[PDB]
RNA sequence: CCCACCCAUACCCCGCCCUCAGGGUAGAAACGAUGCCCUGAGGAGUAGGCGGCCGUGGAGGUCAGUGACGAAGCCUAGGGC
RNA sequence: CGGGACCGAGGACCGCGCUCUGCAAGGAUGCUGGCGUAAUGGUCACCAGCGACCCGUCUUGAAACACGGACCAAGGAGUCAA
RNA sequence: GAGACCGAUAGCGCACAAGUAGAGUGAUCGAAAGAUGAAAAGCACUUUGAAAAGAGGGUUAAAUAGCACGUGAAAUUGUUGAAAGGGAAGCGCUUGUGACCAGACUUGCGCCCGGCGGAUCAUCCGGUGUUCUCACCGGUGCACUCCGCCGGGCUCAGGCCAG
């Protein structure tokens, strides 16, 4: 016998999704295909966000996108791993190229109304497949009633 | 006899599986796939005319 | 009907075979056992000599605290008894079986008891009544008896080898 | 758009009409399916481009989709017969196979199957007798 | 065993019966194996049971998997940048305890050895002074390396 | 015809796994159930004792399923399922299914024969 | 006090099973990628926790499934996994 | 420099090398004999050597005590609703 | 009128002369119990028995369906065959004996000759289809070219146990 006073750890974090969406499995498929060929730690947090769940995966506002295009970074292409939804706090949306999971109907139309471009997470990968000029953007985790109730 | 015997289903949720039917069904291999004989259909979505 | 021995063909012996009766299933066994494998006639003797009490059946299986007799020093037992119901029953069997015999021509003088088996038939139930107001079964155990008379009646070796045994058949 | 080779190898990976799940191994039933196992490499009413053999009366007969044709199953199947030399046959299967990059990777598939159809259309040799063994066989 | 006899063995790797390291002489060292005395035999080796330990049982940690020493582009691309590129240059430095010992020994993998051709002494469980197997033995444990190794 | 090259077939324990005392029960049928009692000896693994079965006993992958003349059985229906072997002849033999009619399977043999594929049970309904 | 010898599921070497870990695998001649290839370590278990599989009655779909040339059931010192 | 035992995993080539026409260098080949069937192999029954308490429950720390079990078939116990 | 319900120990206590038979002074309590066969064709006639029945001989597709009746498990019993047994058997590991078995194998592929039987040899022309350079079809071969068959010879690979 061998004295193991330290025990080896399994791994304690999602390598697949949960989910049955096979437009999902695709996307991960090609962000599995990435983040082996290429040396961009975007790829990575991506392929790693695309197998979470929903509550680690909360939906991101366009105030929120509008607050962080501020400061020099009114170019680089948003990207969020999550719904993106509409904020009819905000009355004028500036122009954005966001790439997201999912975007609700008036987000969508707003953003593209205001002049800018929404994309999904296949065409992000096309057109930045190393995540070049990019600001990746998480929703408030922590803001859920349950949290609260922590 | 009050087991729960009906299951309320959202009707946004219905009507997008039923969109999604619908679309399965113009995919020719899923209709081999699903066991139908359609290697002598003419064309796949199959339209006829309305005057016959 | 069935017999349980199969293997006889009927074509040169004769049957007989008697079902739900009223007599002892084990003094039945034992005296079935008693003739098993015997002349018709030897058969036949020793059964009216039970009846008799001139020879006794053995009794082997079912002899639990029974009596003993000088009559079981022909079988090498002690324990010997006299069914004269079961040996009623018996001779009545055979003498049937006898009757099938002559009427298909065969010779009965030369017949022997080939297969002779008893079963136990579905029970009587009679009831009887015990001390404190209490009811107990008190069952006849009945039998069927079925039996059937019947006339009395270098390969693969290795090349050692084989140069072995040649040498041998030479020399 | 909505629908590609991946996205109904997604749909239908798990279960279709052409299965056959046993314990032994998964085969499949599918007619452009060579070797009949499932595998997205193999399924060919998966794939864009595939190619299935079936025997004829005499020689083989190879089917190959139509990519221009996928929506008109009657008109989407290019069909030919080879009765003809064996030879011939694999040197025309190997060439639609593998000499304009339609499926090489289904090429030695493809000549196998051919060479087991023409090969199962000889005429059958008469087997052995049983030879008996033992003492209750024997005797 | 105890506590703190268990956590010495477990800092020396010696986690296995027949599980043999090398260690360099310091206070700090050997008041350690004078605690787990109950438990080891120990002693001064020669260049003969270095070579031979390190030819037949020799095997490497690299990136935690347990690698045999067969080649010497094993030992360069781990400790190369000591100026350890071969296996004679592993066994220069285990034996003239050169500036890299801690390296070159961390790097080995834990020898396991078999038990000894011969056996033990008839009361095993004894210091080596008083007839037994345990404790520091000196020069002696060149014959018990031969023996199981 | 002959099966493909393989490994030999190594099987690390032929007898099977009887349970606990249903060789002095006619009510326990000999298939293994795991004791689970705190006192039981056979759970405890005291030596003399049956053995359990465990994951140690496993058959090598290179043969697992693999029939001593090295192919891999295949439950056939008819001349169709039979004809998904095409390919497997080398690998795969054919077991009629016990609910075909003697004429079915008279057709299946037939066509196993022409296809070069083995048949397990090619002697029934004879 | 000395020499040899005996054997544990302990130690050493080799094979095989499983689990865990770390790598490889698309201008796809390309794959049950839920796959395959390479390497290392580990293996007792009550209360307790988790995963995967097997089996039974019934329902939708499917196998152009089996069946009076014999379905289901039952018996079997007859075999295979 | 002899004598003996057990083992042969892998499956085109690629590497490290050496004594370099080639090799003992990233895992067994070559030569030969008998037999080609119950001979090898397997199942069942029995003898032989060694091994081996009767299960479940309960209790406490544990045993012991105590309780249930003549035998077989079918039935038989974490469900549903809010 | 229906059911993702139950299928004769289930489902109402009751699928049957069931709120019956039966019990209790009485209020009340309250069962068990379905299935031959398509059709009775439900065994003529002979024979042995006092009879029940048995045996022949019949009916039937089947009596291995005989008003004990579809199928016919287990406990438990009889006969036949084999075996063991000096105050328990049963079980684990490993041989042996006896009995009984499943596989595997039976030859294949490739060359070199000889003899047959045919021209779905190569090239070219026309048409058609395709992956647009690959094929199929019709004509052309006139037998040193192709395709099968039959005799030999040779190489290789082949089953079990071994040196």
């Amino acid at each position: 016998g061998i004295d193991l006073r330290w025990k080896h750890v399994r791994s304690s974090h999602r390598k697949a999704p949960k989910s049955d969406n096979v437009y999902l499995k695709l996307l991960v498929k090609l962000y599995r295909f990435l983040a082996r060929r290429t040396e961009a730690p975007f790829n990575k947090v991506v392929l790693r966000r695309l197998f979470m769940s929903r509550i680690n995966r909360p939906p991101v506002s366009l105030s929120r996108i509008a607050r962080n295009l501020k400061n020099g970074n009114e170019k680089k292409t948003v990207v969020v791993v999550a719904t993106v939804t509409d904020d009819n706090r905000l009355l004028q949306v500036p122009k954005m190229e966001v790439a997201a999971l999912r975007f609700t109907a008036k987000a969508r139309a707003r953003i593209e109304a205001a002049g800018g471009r929404t994309l999904t997470l296949d065409q992000l990968a096309l057109e930045k497949p190393t995540g070049a000029n990019t600001l990746l953007l998480r929703g408030p985790k922590n803001a859920r009633e349950a949290v609260k109730h922590f | 006899i009050w087991r729960k015997w009906h299951v309320k289903i959202n009707q946004g949720q219905k009507r997008f599986a039923t969109a999604s039917a619908l679309a399965a069904s113009a995919v020719a291999p899923l209709l081999m796939a699903r066991g139908h004989q359609v290697s002598t259909v003419p064309e796949v979505p199959l339209v006829v005319d309305s005057a016959a | 009907v069935r017999y349980a021995a199969t293997e006889i063909a009927p074509t040169k012996s004769a049957r007989a075979r008697g079902s739900y009766l009223r007599v002892s299933f084990k003094n039945t066994r034992e005296t079935a056992q008693a003739i098993n494998g015997w002349k018709l006639q030897r058969a036949l003797t020793f059964l009216q000599n039970v009846i008799d009490k001139k020879e006794a059946v053995p009794m082997r299986r079912y002899a639990g605290s029974t009596g003993r007799t000088a009559q079981g020093k022909q079988w090498g037992v002690s324990r010997a008894r006299w069914p004269v119901k079961s040996a009623q029953f018996l001779i009545g069997l055979l003498k049937n079986a006898e009757a099938n015999a002559d009427a298909k021509g065969l010779d009965t003088g030369n017949l022997i008891i080939k297969h002779i088996q008893v079963n136990q038939a579905p029970k009587q139930r009679r009831r009887t009544y015990r001390a404190h107001g209490r009811i107990n079964p008190y069952m006849s155990n009945p039998c069927h008896i079925e039996l059937i008379l019947t006339e009395a009646e270098e390969s693969h070796l290795s090349s050692r080898q084989r140069g072995v045994r040649i040498r041998r058949a030479l020399t | 758009s909505n629908v590609s080779a991946d996205l109904i190898w997604e749909v239908s990976r798990n279960y279709n009409s052409f299965l056959v799940k046993q314990r032994t191994g998964t085969f499949s039933r599918d007619a452009l399916n060579l070797t009949n196992q499932h595998s997205r490499k193999h399924a060919g009413f998966v794939n864009d481009k595939a190619l299935g053999i079936v025997p004829a009366e005499k020689g083989v007969k190879v089917i190959a989709k139509k990519v221009k044709a996928a929506n008109k199953p009657a008109s989407s199947l290019y069909t030919v017969t080879y009765k003809s030399t064996a030879r011939k046959a694999y040197k025309a299967i190997a060439s639609q196979a593998a000499k304009h990059g339609y499926r090489a990777d289904l090429r030695q598939a493809a000549v196998a199957r051919a060479s087991a159809i023409l090969r199962s259309q000889r005429p059958v040799k008469p087997e052995p007798p049983k030879k008996l063994r033992g003492a209750a066989a024997r005797r | 065993i105890p506590p703190k006899p268990r956590k010495i063995l477990q800092l020396l790797r010696l986690r296995q019966i027949n599980n043999g390291v090398f260690v360099k002489v310091t206070k700090a060292t050997a008041e350690m194996i004078k605690i787990v005395e109950p438990w080891v035999a120990y002693g001064y080796p020669n260049l003969k049971s270095v070579r031979e330990l390190i030819y037949k049982r020799g095997y490497g940690k690299v990136n935690g998997q347990r690698i045999p020493l067969t080649d010497n582009a094993i030992i360069e691309e781990n400790l190369g940048k000591y100026g350890i590129i071969c296996i004679e240059d592993l066994i220069h430095e285990i034996f003239t305890v050169g500036p890299n010992f801690k390296q070159a020994a961390n790097f080995l993998w834990p020898f396991k050895l078999s038990n000894p051709n011969g056996g033990f002494r008839p009361r095993k469980f004894k210091h080596f002074i008083e007839g037994g197997d345990l404790g520091n033995r000196e020069e002696h444990i060149n014959a018990l390396i031969r023996a199981m190794n | 015809v002959a099966a493909k090259k393989h490994v030999p077939i190594v099987k690390k324990r032929t007898k099977r796994f009887m349970r606990h005392q249903s060789d002095r029960f006619k009510c326990l049928d000999s298939a293994w159930r795991k004791p689970k009692g705190i006192d039981n000896r056979v759970r405890r693994r005291f030596k003399g004792n049956l053995a359990m079965p465990s994951i140690g006993y496993g058959s090598n992958k290179k043969t697992k399923h693999m029939m001593p003349s090295g192919h891999k059985a295949f439950l056939v229906h008819n001349v169709k399922d039979v004809e998904l072997l095409l390919m497997h002849n080398r690998t795969y033999a054919a077991e009629i299914a016990h609910n075909v009619s003697s004429r079915k399977r008279i057709d299946i043999i037939t066509r196993a024969k022409q296809l070069g594929v083995k048949v397990t049970n090619a002697k029934a309904k004879v």
